[PDB]
RNA sequence: ACUGAACUCCUCACACCCAAUUGGACCAAUCUAUCACCCUAUAGAAGAACUAAUGUUAGUAUAAGUAACAUGAAAACAUUCU
C-alpha cells in the first residue's frame, strides 16, 4: 500500500529511473522541448524546476556545479544553463515549464505529454487559450462586475 | 484446475456483452476553430501540433547543419528569421537563424 | 452533455467569481454567528436520561499531556471550524425511538455539489457542507 | 376571435411565403464561396430560394449544423433558415468566436420574442394583449426585456412568483417542443395587413419601412406566433438550455396607456451555468431596466 | 405436440350448422397417369366410383388432369381458401373413396390441436358468477367498522 | 508507372508475338469536325467513294433512317436491349451512354421533329487503317423530347416526362465499308462550345476543396 | 459424391418451398389459375347454396363494369349487375327490418336501420361471401376485388335470386346467413351510442316514468387502484338495472346500457332465432 | 465463399410515384480479410451503431484500438462512395442501420510449447459489414414509464379470463 | 361420508408395454431387369441404414480474448546519452 509516497517506480530501479530522468533532462535541456510519456514527464517537471533554482545561484557555487555535472551527461549544456537559462528566468520565481498532454503514441497507445520550458525561441504551441472575454456570459459577467464597482 | 461443463452461448453472451466490458461513448470532443479538425477538449490538436513538430524538425536541422557536428552548443540566446526580415536591435546579440519561408500569422 | 463552470468564462473574471463567492460565505457566516439574536426555540434545563445533540470535527493530529502525578498521556486534537446545525425531524415522522437532528462539517466549494443539495442550503441560508 | 385572428395571421403568411417561392424560378442555381480558417476554398451549388446556411452546413458537416447560429454574407448576418438569393462568399458564427456579438444580440432578440409570445398566449382569453415590441438592448444589460400595455381593470395588479413560475415552466415547454424561426421578407403593405388592429405594431412596421427605403420588412414566426425583429434569430429554441422571467416593472407616462415591461434571462447549452452563478444571474435580472 | 404445434377453439364457417347446411367441400383436382403401376387404384377409382360420387354431390366440382405422374395426387380446395393435398400413391379403391368422404365431410380449416370440445357464444343464463352474487347487503350499505 | 513497377519488380516480359489480330468495328476518334457556325467538292468525292463500295447507297432517305436508329436507340435505353442497342451502336458510342445510366433506370420519349433532319458533311477514311476503311457522316437534328431518370430507389434526378423541351444535336453515324455486314451506327458527338448548357439537376451540390497536407498555403 | 438422385428431387421440392415463403409471389385469380371451368363452378356454387335459376342472370351479377371496361379497352389495344344489386338491397333492407321489428317490438326505427345499415355493412357481407366463394367468380378489373364491388355483385346475386326463384326463398336466404353472422355479435357491438344515459332519459320519458337515480349499490376497492362500483338506477323506489364499473361513472353508463337492453328486448337472456 | 453484401448494393429499385413517402437512400459497403479479432471488432461496431456518422468518425477517432482506424477508413470511403454514385445530397445526413463483424478465411501455424507438446495458432482475420442509411438518425426508444406499467398490467388482467370451462 | 390408480364400467376402435433370446409383417436409399418419367412399380443383388467403441479424418466451439510473448531513453533519425 502507499499512503503519502510522492515518488512514482519508474525503472528497473531507483538508479534506473534517475539515469532515464537525467537523460530526458539531457534531451530537454537543449531542444527546450520534449515528448515523452506523462508519467516521467510529470516526475522531469519538479527535477528540472529544482535544478534550475539551484543553478540560479551561479557558476562560482562548486555545489551547483558538480550538482549540474551529475545531471548533466553531455557537459557542454551546463555553460548553456548558467548562461542562458538563470538570466532568462531571473524575474521568474515559478512556473518555469509548461506541460501538456497530447496524442497518444503510434504503437503503444499511451498516454503520452509535452513539456518546455518557458520563453522558447522555437515556434509555441497550441495551447488551450480560455474563453473569450466577448461571449456572451464573460461580457454579462463584466456587466455586474460594473455594476458592482458602481455600488462601492 | 480445470472446467466441468462447456459454458453455454447465452452466459457467455451476457458476460462478454455486459455494459462494463463495452466500451462508454465519451462526450468530451469539440471542433477545434482555427484548423477545423477534432479534438479532445483537455487534448492539443493533433493537425495543429503535427504543422508545429514539423517546424521544429526543420528547424532543428536547420541549427545542426550550422553547428557542424557535436558539442557545438552555445551560451546565448537564439532566434529566427524569415523572409522579409531583420534582425531587431534586441537580438542584436542573440543567434540568428535563418529559414526559406513565409511568416506565419499564427506564429510571432 | 456534461461540463463545469470553469471553462465557459475569462481568466479576469475567475478571480472575481472567487472572491465574490467567499465574501459572501464569509457574510452568511458573520450573519449567522449570533442565534440570540435571532428567534431561538425553547430553551429547557438538564432532566434524568435526556440527551444531548453531538457535532462534528476535524482531526489536526496527536500531541502529549501531562498529569499531576508525572504520568503521561497521549491526545488527540478535534478542531472545529464551522459546525452548523442542518434539519430537524419529529419522533413521530422520523417513526423511530427517538427524535433526530442533523449537523454539518466542513465548508467546500459551492461549485462541486447537487442542484437539490444546493437548494437546501440556500433556502436554509448556510454554505454546504460536505 | 384572437385564436381566429391568430390562426388567419398563419394562414396569411403560409399564402406569402407561397407566393414568394412560387414567383421564384425552378432549377435556379448559384456558387457560394465558403470563407474562414476551417475547410477553405470551398464553393458549393446551391438553390436560390429553396436552399439555407442550414443546408450548406448539412453539406459540409454535422458539427456546424448543429452549432451554428448565424451566417455572415458578404459580411451580413443572416438567418440560418433565410434562403440565399445570389452567389457570395460565407461564414459561419458561433459562440465560440473573438466577435460572437451579432449572434449574442440575435440570441437578445430570439427570447424577447419568445418571452413575448408566451405571455401574450397565458393571459385570460377575456382579457386583452396590446403588446408593442421587443426593445433592443445591449449584452451588459443582464436582461432581455418586453415592453407591453394592458386591460385597465388589471393596472394595479402585479404578476406573483407563481405567475412567473407558469410562464417559465411554458417557456420550458416551448423550447422541449423546438419550434424553429420561420422567417420571411414581406413588403410593408403586407406586414401592415397582417397586423393592423395592433397600432403599436402598425405604426413600428411603419417606423421600419421609413428606416427601410424600399420598405421591405422582415417577419419571423414561432409555429403559430408572428412577430418584427430588426435583426436576424437563432435556428431552434432548443439551443436556450436555461431560461426564465427575473421580475416585472412598471413608464411614468401610465395615464394616456400603461407601460408595463417584462424582464428575463437565459442562456444556451454551448456555454450552460452553475446553479450559483445563475442565481445571482436571476437576482440581478430581477433589477429594472433604466435603458 | 401441443406446444411445438399450434391450437384453435371449436369454431365452424359462417355459422354452418344454423342455416341450410352446405358441405364446404368446393373443388378437386385428380393428378392421375395413364401408365403407371401407383396409378391403378385411382384409374379404377375414377372410371367407376367417382360418377356416383359427383351425381350424390352435386356442389362439389371435380378436375381431372390426366397426366404423366410417378405418384398421383388428388387436390381439395375449400371455400375459404384452404387447399390441402394427399397423395394416392399405390392406395386400394375402397381407401380412396374414404378418403374422400372424409374430404368432403371436413370443413375449411386446418387440423390443429383442438383446445376445447365444445363452443358457447353465450354460455351464461341467470347472470355469470361475480364476487357478490352470493352474499347480501347491508342497511344504508355500511362497511364493516363504519358509523356513518 | 506500369514499366517502372514491372522492371523494379522483376516482371521482365517478352512483347506478344502471334499471327492473330485484334479486329475492331469503329476507329476511335473523329476524321474531320463540323465546327458549327454560331446559329464542298471533298463531301463530294466522300460519297462518291461511299457509292463505289456500296452501289446500294442514297443519301436523301439517311436522315430518316438516322432519326429512327436515334429514337430507336433510346428505347433500347429505355427497355435495357444491350444486345441490339451494340447491334446498332459502335463500341465508342456504347461506354460514354451506357457506362454512367447504370444503377438507374431512364426515360425517353420522341414527340416530333421541328426541323428535318439534315446532313452537314460526309468523310471517307485512307486505306492505312489496319488495311480497313469507314466512313463518317454528319447530320444536324432539331426535335423535342422528354427526359426523366429515376435513380437506384426510384425518386427522379431531374427532368419531367410531361414537358418537352426544344433541342438540337449534330450526331454522326459511321459504317465498315470493308465488310459487307457493317452498318451505318451512331458514333459520337460535337457538343459545341457555343451552345447552351442543359438544364441542371434540382439537387444542390458541394465540391470539396484543395485539402491542405499539414502546411499552410 | 454420393449417387442417385431422388433424395436431389426431395431437396429441390424442399428448396422450391423455403424460397416461396421467403419471397412468396402475389396472389392471382382462380379463373385463371389451372384446373377452372367457369361454366360449372357457377351451376356447382348455385346446387351448393341450394337454388337453382338462371345461369344468365347469375352471369349478369356476378360481372362488374370494370371488366368490362378493360375488356373493351384491351379489345381496341356486356351486362352491368347495377340494377340487380340496387334491387337485391333494397328488398334485402326491407325484408330484414321487417324481421327485425317483428322479433324486437320495442326498437326503435333509428337503431333498428343503423343495424341494418351494419349487417350490409362491406365488411361483413365480404367476409360472408369470401366463406360462400364468390371472390373468384366474381369478374373484376382489380385484384383483389374491392369491397365495395364484391357487395355490389353479392347483392345483385340477390336480386338474380329473387326474380328468378321469389321473395319468400330469397328471405330464408338472407335470413338464415345474416342473422346467423349476427349471432354473436351483440347490439351494442353492432350500434354505436353517446350519452346512453340520456338516450335512456329520452327514452323512458317517452314511456311517461318517473326519471331514475343512479346509486353505488356495492364498492370495492374505492381507495384501491382498481375500483369496482355496481350502481344500480333505480326509478320511484325500483330497480331497472345495475352495472359494474372500474369507475361510478363507467358503472352508471353500464347500468343504462343494461336497462336500455332490457328495454328493447336484445338481453343476452333473450329467446333465440326460430327457423 | 459468399459475397453477397457487395450485389445488396446492385439492387434498383423501380420508379417511384409523386403522392408516396420519399424512400430513404440505403447502402452497403464492407472490408474484407482484415487482421483483428471477432469479438472486439463487434465492440466497436455495437458502439457505433444507433447513431450519426460524424460522432461515429470522432468516437472512433479518439477510441484507441487498432480496428478503430480501419472502420474509420471504411465509413469514409462508403460517404464519398454514397455521395459521389448513389444520389445522396448531404454527405453528413447518414446514419447506421447495422455494422458487424463476421469470420474470415484464416490460417493455421504452430505455438511450440514445453515438452514436446504443441498448439495450434489460428491467425484471424474478419470481414466488417456496414449499412448507411439517409436521414436523421432514429432516437433511441425512452424506457417505459410507470404509465405504461399500469396499461399493460390492467390489460393483462382484463385480457384474461376463466380456463377450462363453458 | 368423501377423496383416491393405466383396476372396473362407460361411446368408439383395438396386434400396438419386459432383459438375454426366439418367431413373424413391413420398409428407407442404392445398382441391375422391365415399367413409368416432377420420382415411381414388380422382382433379384448387396460394401444395404449409427444419439455412443478414452472410435479415425476435417472443420468449428468451451476453456479464453484467458495463460504467455515482446521494443533501453531523447532527438535532425545524422547523432548523443544510460
Ligand atoms: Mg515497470
Ligand atoms: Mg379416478
Ligand atoms: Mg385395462
Ligand atoms: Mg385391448
Ligand atoms: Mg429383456
Ligand atoms: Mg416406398
Ligand atoms: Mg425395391
Ligand atoms: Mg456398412
Ligand atoms: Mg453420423
Ligand atoms: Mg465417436
Ligand atoms: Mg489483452
Ligand atoms: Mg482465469
Ligand atoms: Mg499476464
Ligand atoms: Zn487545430
Amino acid at each position: 500500500i502507499s499512503h503519502g509516497r510522492v515518488f512514482r517506480r519508474m525503472g528497473l530501479g531507483p538508479e534506473s529511473r534517475i539515469h532515464l530522468l537525467r537523460n530526458l533532462l539531457t534531451g530537454l535541456v537543449r531542444h527546450e522541448r520534449i515528448e515523452a510519456p506523462w508519467a516521467r514527464v510529470d516526475e522531469m517537471r519538479g527535477y528540472a524546476e529544482k535544478l534550475i533554482d539551484y543553478g540560479k545561484l551561479g557558476d562560482t557555487n562548486e555545489r551547483a556545479m558538480r550538482m549540474a555535472d551529475f545531471w548533466l551527461t553531455e557537459k557542454d549544456l551546463i555553460p548553456k544553463l548558467f548562461q542562458v537559462l538563470a538570466p532568462r528566468y531571473k524575474d521568474q520565481t515559478g512556473g518555469y515549464t509548461r506541460m501538456l498532454q497530447i496524442p497518444n503514441r503510434s504503437l503503444d497507445r499511451a498516454k503520452m505529454a509535452v513539456i518546455e520550458y518557458k520563453g522558447n525561441c522555437l515556434p509555441p504551441l497550441p495551447l488551450p487559450r480560455r474563453d473569450s472575454h466577448l461571449t456572451l456570459l464573460n461580457q454579462l459577467l463584466q456587466g455586474l462586475r460594473q455594476d458592482l464597482r458602481q455600488s462601492q | 484446475a480445470a472446467p466441468k461443463n462447456r459454458r453455454t452461448i447465452e452466459v457467455n453472451r451476457c458476460r462478454r456483452r455486459n455494459p462494463q466490458k463495452l466500451i462508454k461513448v465519451k462526450n468530451n470532443i469539440d471542433v477545434c476553430p482555427e484548423c477545423g479538425h477534432l479534438k479532445q477538449k483537455h487534448v492539443l490538436c493533433a493537425y495543429c501540433y503535427e504543422k508545429v513538430c514539423k517546424e521544429t524538425a526543420e528547424i532543428r536541422r536547420q541549427i545542426g547543419k550550422q553547428e557542424g557536428g557535436p558539442f557545438k552548443a552555445p551560451t546565448i540566446e537564439t532566434v529566427v528569421l524569415y523572409t522579409g526580415e531583420t534582425p531587431s536591435e534586441q537580438d542584436q546579440g542573440k543567434r540568428i537563424i535563418e529559414r526559406d519561408r513565409k511568416r506565419p500569422s499564427w506564429f510571432t | 452533455s456534461g461540463t463545469w463552470w470553469d471553462e465557459h468564462l475569462s481568466e479576469e473574471n475567475v478571480p472575481f467569481i472567487k472572491q465574490l463567492v467567499s465574501d459572501e460565505d464569509k457574510a452568511q457566516l458573520a450573519s449567522k454567528l449570533c442565534p440570540l439574536k435571532d428567534e431561538p426555540w425553547p430553551i429547557h434545563p438538564w432532566e434524568p436520561g435526556s440527551f444531548r445533540v453531538g457535532l462534528i470535527a476535524l482531526k489536526l493530529g496527536m500531541m502529549p499531556l501531562w498529569t499531576k502525578d508525572g504520568q503521561k498521556h497521549v491526545v488527540t486534537l478535534l478542531q472545529v471550524q464551522d459546525c452548523h446545525v442542518l434539519k430537524y425531524t419529529s419522533k413521530e415522522n422520523c417513526n423511530g425511538k427517538m427524535a433526530t437532528l442533523s449537523v454539518g462539517g466542513k465548508t467546500v466549494s459551492r461549485f462541486r455539489k447537487a442542484t437539490s443539495i444546493l437548494e437546501f442550503y440556500r433556502e436554509l441560508g448556510l454554505p454546504p457542507k460536505q | 376571435s384572437p385564436t381566429e385572428l391568430t390562426e388567419m395571421r398563419n394562414d396569411l403568411f403560409n399564402k406569402e411565403k407561397a407566393r414568394q417561392l412560387s414567383l421564384t424560378p425552378r432549377t435556379e442555381k448559384i456558387e457560394v464561396k465558403h470563407v474562414g480558417k476551417t475547410d477553405p476554398g470551398t464553393v458549393f451549388v446551391m438553390n436560390k430560394n429553396i436552399s439555407t446556411p442550414y443546408s450548406c452546413a448539412m453539406h459540409l458537416s454535422e458539427w456546424y449544423c448543429r452549432k451554428s447560429i448565424l451566417a455572415l454574407v458578404d459580411g451580413q448576418p443572416w438567418d440560418m433558415y433565410k434562403p440565399l438569393t445570389k452567389s457570395c462568399e460565407i461564414k459561419f458564427l458561433t459562440f465560440k468566436d473573438c466577435d460572437p456579438g451579432e449572434v449574442n444580440k440575435a440570441y437578445w432578440r430570439s427570447c424577447a420574442m419568445m418571452m413575448g409570445c408566451v405571455i401574450e398566449r397565458a393571459f385570460k382569453d377575456e382579457y386583452m394583449v396590446n403588446l408593442v415590441r421587443a426593445p433592443e438592448v445591449p449584452v451588459i444589460s443582464g436582461a432581455f426585456c418586453y415592453d407591453v400595455v394592458l386591460d385597465s381593470k388589471l393596472d394595479e395588479w402585479m404578476p406573483t412568483k407563481e405567475n412567473l413560475r407558469s410562464f417559465t415552466k411554458d417557456a420550458h415547454a416551448l423550447i422541449y417542443k423546438d419550434l424553429p424561426f420561420e422567417t420571411l421578407e414581406v413588403e410593408a403593405k403586407v406586414a401592415l395587413e397582417i397586423f393592423q388592429h395592433s397600432k403599436y405594431k402598425v405604426d413600428f412596421i411603419e417606423e421600419k419601412a421609413s428606416q427601410n427605403p424600399e420598405r421591405i420588412v422582415k417577419l419571423h414566426r414561432i409555429g403559430d406566433f408572428i412577430d418584427v425583429s430588426e435583426g436576424p434569430l437563432i435556428p431552434r429554441t432548443s439551443i436556450c438550455f436555461q431560461y426564465e422571467v427575473s421580475a416585472v416593472h412598471n413608464l411614468q407616462p401610465t395615464q394616456p396607456s400603461l407601460i408595463r415591461r417584462f424582464q428575463g434571462v437565459s442562456l444556451p447549452v454551448h456555454l450552460r451555468a452553475h446553479f450559483t452563478i445563475w442565481d445571482k444571474l436571476l437576482e440581478r435580472s430581477r433589477k429594472m431596466v433604466t435603458e | 405436440t401441443a406446444r411445438g404445434t399450434p391450437s384453435r377453439f371449436l369454431a365452424s364457417v359462417l355459422h354452418n350448422g344454423l342455416g341450410r347446411y352446405v358441405q364446404q367441400l368446393q373443388r378437386l383436382s385428380f393428378s392421375v397417369s395413364r401408365d403407371g403401376a401407383s396409378s391403378r387404384g385411382a384409374r379404377e377409382f375414377v372410371e367407376r366410383e367417382v360418377i356416383d360420387f359427383a351425381r350424390r354431390n352435386p356442389g362439389v366440382v371435380i378436375y381431372v388432369n390426366s397426366r404423366p405422374c410417378c405418384v398421383p395426387r388428388v387436390v381439395a380446395e375449400y371455400l375459404n381458401g384452404a387447399v390441402r393435398e394427399e397423395s394416392i400413391h399405390c392406395k386400394s379403391v375402397e381407401e380412396i373413396s374414404t378418403l374422400v368422404q372424409k374430404l368432403a365431410d371436413q370443413s375449411g380449416l386446418d387440423v390443429i390441436r383442438i383446445r376445447k370440445p365444445f363452443h358457447t357464444d353465450n354460455p351464461s343464463i341467470q347472470g355469470q358468477w361475480h364476487p357478490f352474487t352470493n352474499k347480501p347487503t347491508t342497511f344504508r350499505g355500511l362497511r364493516p367498522r363504519e358509523v356513518q | 508507372f506500369a514499366m517502372q513497377h514491372a522492371r523494379k519488380a522483376g516482371l521482365v516480359i517478352p512483347p506478344e508475338k502471334s499471327d492473330r489480330s485484334i479486329h475492331l468495328a469503329c476507329t476511335a476518334g473523329i476524321f474531320d469536325a463540323y465546327v458549327p457556325p454560331e446559329g464542298t467538292m471533298a463531301s463530294q468525292v466522300s460519297i462518291r467513294r461511299i457509292k463505289d463500295y456500296d452501289a446500294n447507297f442514297k443519301i436523301k432517305d439517311f436522315p430518316e433512317k438516322a432519326k429512327d436508329i436515334f429514337i430507336e436507340a433510346h428505347l433500347c435505353l429505355n427497355n435495357s436491349d444491350h444486345d441490339r442497342l451494340h447491334t446498332l451502336v459502335t463500341e465508342h458510342c456504347f461506354p460514354d451512354m451506357t457506362w454512367d445510366i447504370k444503377y438507374k433506370t431512364v426515360r425517353w420519349s420522341f414527340v416530333e421533329s421541328l426541323e428535318p433532319s439534315h446532313v452537314v458533311q460526309v468523310r471517307c477514311s485512307s486505306m492505312m487503317n489496319q488495311g480497313n476503311v469507314y466512313g463518317q457522316i454528319t447530320v444536324r437534328m432539331h426535335t423535342r423530347q422528354t427526359l426523366a431518370i429515376y435513380d437506384r430507389f426510384g425518386r427522379l434526378m431531374y427532368g419531367q416526362e410531361d414537358v418537352p423541351k426544344d433541342v438540337l444535336e449534330y450526331v454522326v453515324f459511321e459504317k465498315q465499308l470493308t465488310n459487307p455486314y457493317g452498318s451505318w451506327r451512331m458514333h459520337t458527338k460535337i457538343v459545341p462550345p457555343w451552345a447552351p448548357p442543359k438544364q441542371p439537376i434540382l439537387k444542390t451540390v458541394m465540391i470539396p476543396g484543395p485539402q491542405l497536407k499539414p502546411e499552410e498555403e | 459424391v454420393k449417387k442417385g438422385f431422388r433424395a436431389a428431387f426431395r431437396f429441390q421440392k424442399e428448396l422450391e418451398r423455403q424460397r416461396l415463403l421467403r419471397c412468396p409471389p402475389p396472389p392471382v385469380r382462380r379463373s385463371e389459375k389451372p384446373n377452372w371451368d367457369y361454366h360449372a363452378e357457377i351451376q356447382a356454387f348455385g346446387h351448393r347454396l341450394q337454388e337453382n335459376f338462371s345461369l344468365d342472370l347469375l352471369k349478369t351479377a356476378f360481372v362488374n363494369s370494370c371488366y368490362i371496361k378493360s375488356e373493351e379497352a384491351k379489345r381496341q389495344q356486356l351486362k352491368s349487375n347495377q340494377e340487380l344489386s340496387e334491387q337485391g338491397t333494397s328488398f334485402s333492407q326491407t325484408c330484414l327490418t321487417q324481421f327485425l321489428e317483428d322479433e324486437y317490438p320495442d326498437m326503435p326505427t333509428e337503431g333498428i336501420k343503423n343495424l341494418v345499415d351494419f349487417l350490409t355493412g362491406e365488411e361483413v357481407v365480404c367476409h360472408v361471401a369470401r366463406n360462400l366463394a364468390v371472390e373468384q367468380l366474381t369478374l373484376s378489373e382489380e385484384f383483389p376485388v374491392p369491397p365495395a364491388v364484391l357487395q355490389q355483385t353479392f347483392f345483385a346475386v340477390i336480386g338474380a335470386l329473387l326474380q328468378s326463384s321469389g321473395p319468400e326463398r330469397t328471405a330464408l336466404f338472407i335470413r338464415d346467413f345474416l342473422i346467423t353472422q349476427m349471432t354473436g355479435k351483440e347490439l351494442f357491438e353492432m350500434w354505436k351510442i353517446i350519452n346512453p344515459m340520456g338516450l335512456l332519459v329520452e327514452e323512458l320519458k317517452k314511456r311517461n316514468v318517473s326519471a331514475p337515480e343512479s346509486r353505488l349499490t356495492r364498492q370495492s376497492g374505492g381507495t384501491t387502484a382498481l375500483p369496482l362500483y355496481f350502481v344500480g338506477l333505480y326509478c320511484d323506489k325500483k330497480l331497472i338495472a345495475e352495472g359494474p364499473g372500474e369507475t361510478v361513472l363507467v358503472a352508471e353508463e353500464e347500468a343504462a346500457r343494461v336497462a336500455l337492453r332490457k328495454l328493447y328486448g336484445f338481453t343476452e337472456n333473450r329467446r333465440p332465432w326460430n327457423y | 465463399i459468399s459475397r453477397k453484401w457487395e450485389k445488396k448494393n446492385k439492387i434498383v429499385y423501380p420508379p417511384q410515384l409523386p403522392g408516396e413517402p420519399r424512400r430513404p437512400a440505403e447502402i452497403y459497403h464492407c472490408r474484407r480479410q482484415i487482421k483483428y479479432s471477432k469479438d472486439k471488432m463487434w465492440y466497436l461496431a455495437k458502439l457505433i451503431r444507433g447513431m450519426s456518422i460524424d460522432q461515429a468518425l470522432a468516437q472512433l477517432e479518439f477510441n484507441d484500438k487498432k480496428g478503430a482506424k480501419i472502420i474509420k477508413e471504411v465509413l469514409l470511403e462508403a460517404q464519398d462512395m454514397a455521395v459521389r454514385d448513389h444520389n445522396v445530397e448531404f454527405r453528413s445526413n447518414l446514419y447506421i442501420a447495422e455494422s458487424t463483424s463476421g469470420r474470415g478465411q484464416c490460417l493455421k501455424r504452430i505455438r511450440y510449447h514445453g515438452r514436446g507438446r504443441f498448439g495450434i495458432m489460428e491467425k484471424v482475420y474478419c470481414h466488417y459489414f456496414v449499412k448507411l442509411v439517409e436521414g436523421p438518425p432514429p432516437p433511441p426508444e425512452p424506457p417505459k414509464t410507470a404509465v405504461a406499467h399500469a396499461k399493460e398490467y390492467i390489460q393483462q388482467l382484463r385480457s384474461r379470463t376463466i380456463v377450462h370451462t363453458l
